[PDB]
This record gives structure tokens, sequence and C-alpha cells, in this order.
């Protein structure tokens, strides 16, 4: 979900 | 004073406003700056540092965009199902799920189109070496804070  | 089963009107335009501002801000940084450039917003505490994220923190992986692809979709479907089954008559959680849904979709568009994620928020408020993030990351984190507060019931 998050950028990484 | 509206008490509805599903606050679909409020939930969607929350997701709409978050995705719009995440995609717009991401795009403004992409077209006004170069990778590595940085300009100040609040001196010594907030900079706009142009960065791109492709999961390089995890090291060598055969295909991670496909795995991120499968992960994001599975969770996007579960959020909708969570919204329907256990978020009835609960505007607070429906807002939180929307923040989680919008924050996941915003990054999802970046990876599907470009295979990367635009990161531009660079602060020293949470200590340093905290990675450069964006609005989609912010909505997700806030949505997690809200459900943790919603999970802190019965205790
Ligand atoms: C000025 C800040 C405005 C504060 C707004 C929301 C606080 C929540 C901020 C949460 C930051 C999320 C960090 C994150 O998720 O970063 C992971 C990603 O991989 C990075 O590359
Ligand atoms: C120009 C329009 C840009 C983005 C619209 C898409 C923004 C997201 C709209 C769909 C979000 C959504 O469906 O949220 C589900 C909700 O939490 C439970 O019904
Ligand atoms: C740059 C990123 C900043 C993002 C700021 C706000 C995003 C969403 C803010 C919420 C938008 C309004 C939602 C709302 O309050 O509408 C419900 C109302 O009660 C209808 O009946
Ligand atoms: C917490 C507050 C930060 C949240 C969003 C910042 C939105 C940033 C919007 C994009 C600004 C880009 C810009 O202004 O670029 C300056 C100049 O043109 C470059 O040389
Ligand atoms: C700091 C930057 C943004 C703070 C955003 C914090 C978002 C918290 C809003 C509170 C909320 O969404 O709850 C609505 C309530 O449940 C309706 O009945
Ligand atoms: C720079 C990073 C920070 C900015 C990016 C943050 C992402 C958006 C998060 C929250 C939007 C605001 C929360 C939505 C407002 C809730 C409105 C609502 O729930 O309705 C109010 C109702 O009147 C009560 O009964
Ligand atoms: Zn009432």
């Amino acid at each position: 979900l998050i950028s990484t | 004073h509206m008490h509805k089963k599903y606050f679909i009107g409020t939930s969607i335009l929350i997701a709409v406003f978050v995705v719009i501002f995440d995609q717009v801000t991401k795009y403004i940084i992409a077209t006004t700056m170069k990778i590595g450039d940085s300009f100040e917003v609040i001196p010594h505490f907030l900079n706009i540092t142009s960065h791109r994220n492709n999961g390089a923190a995890w090291g060598i992986l055969s295909g991670k965009m496909t795995f991120f692809f499968i992960i994001t979709i599975i969770i996007l479907i579960a959020l909708v199902y969570f919204f329907i089954k256990d978020a009835q008559y609960n505007l607070f959680m429906q807002v939180a799920i929307s923040l989680l849904f919008a924050g996941a979709l915003g990054n999802f568009i970046d990876r599907v189109l470009t295979g990367e994620v635009v990161d531009f928020i660079d602060t020293n408020i949470f200590g340093y070496d905290f990675p450069i993030f964006n609005i989609a990351d912010s909505s997700l984190t806030i949505g997690v804070i809200l459900i943790i507060i919603a999970l802190l019931k019965d205790t």
C-alpha cells in the first residue's frame, strides 16, 4: 500500500 | 443530523478529494522539478524533495510490482467488504476505511502507470531518515491511526  | 446505514455520499467524496490532491501534488512535483531537487516550505523542518519509490528498500526481488499489484487489489476489495459488513451505522470507521482506501488507490495509480511512486514530502519532524512520502501515504497513516483509536474501544 505505502510507497515502498 | 443524518443517521444512515452507509454514508456513501460522505465516504466517496472523501476518497475523491484525497485522490485528487494526491495525484495533483504528485504531478506538480513531476513536471516542475528533477529527481534530487529540493526547495523549502517551512525552513529547516519541511522540504519538497523530489523522489521516486520502486521498493528498493526491500533489496533484490524478481517481480515486486506484480506482488504489490496483487496485494493492493486484495486489500482494496477487503476494505469495501469491511465497509459493508462491520462499518454499518458507524461514520467514524467508514471515514477511516475511506482514508485507507483512498491512500492505497493513490499509490496504486502511480505503480500501474509508471511502475514507481512519486514521493515529495521531506520533513525532520519524526526524526531523520524517515523516508520521503506523499499524500497517499498520509491518508493511509491517518486511517490507521483512526482505526487504532476505533480498535481502542473495549479497553
Ligand atoms: C500533508 C498531509 C496531510 C494532508 C493529507 C491528509 C489526507 C486526508 C486526510 C483526512 C481528510 C480530512 C478528514 C475528512 C473530514 C471528515 C468529514 C466528516 O466526516 O463529516 C463531518 C460530519 O459533519 C461530522 O458529523
Ligand atoms: Zn441524531
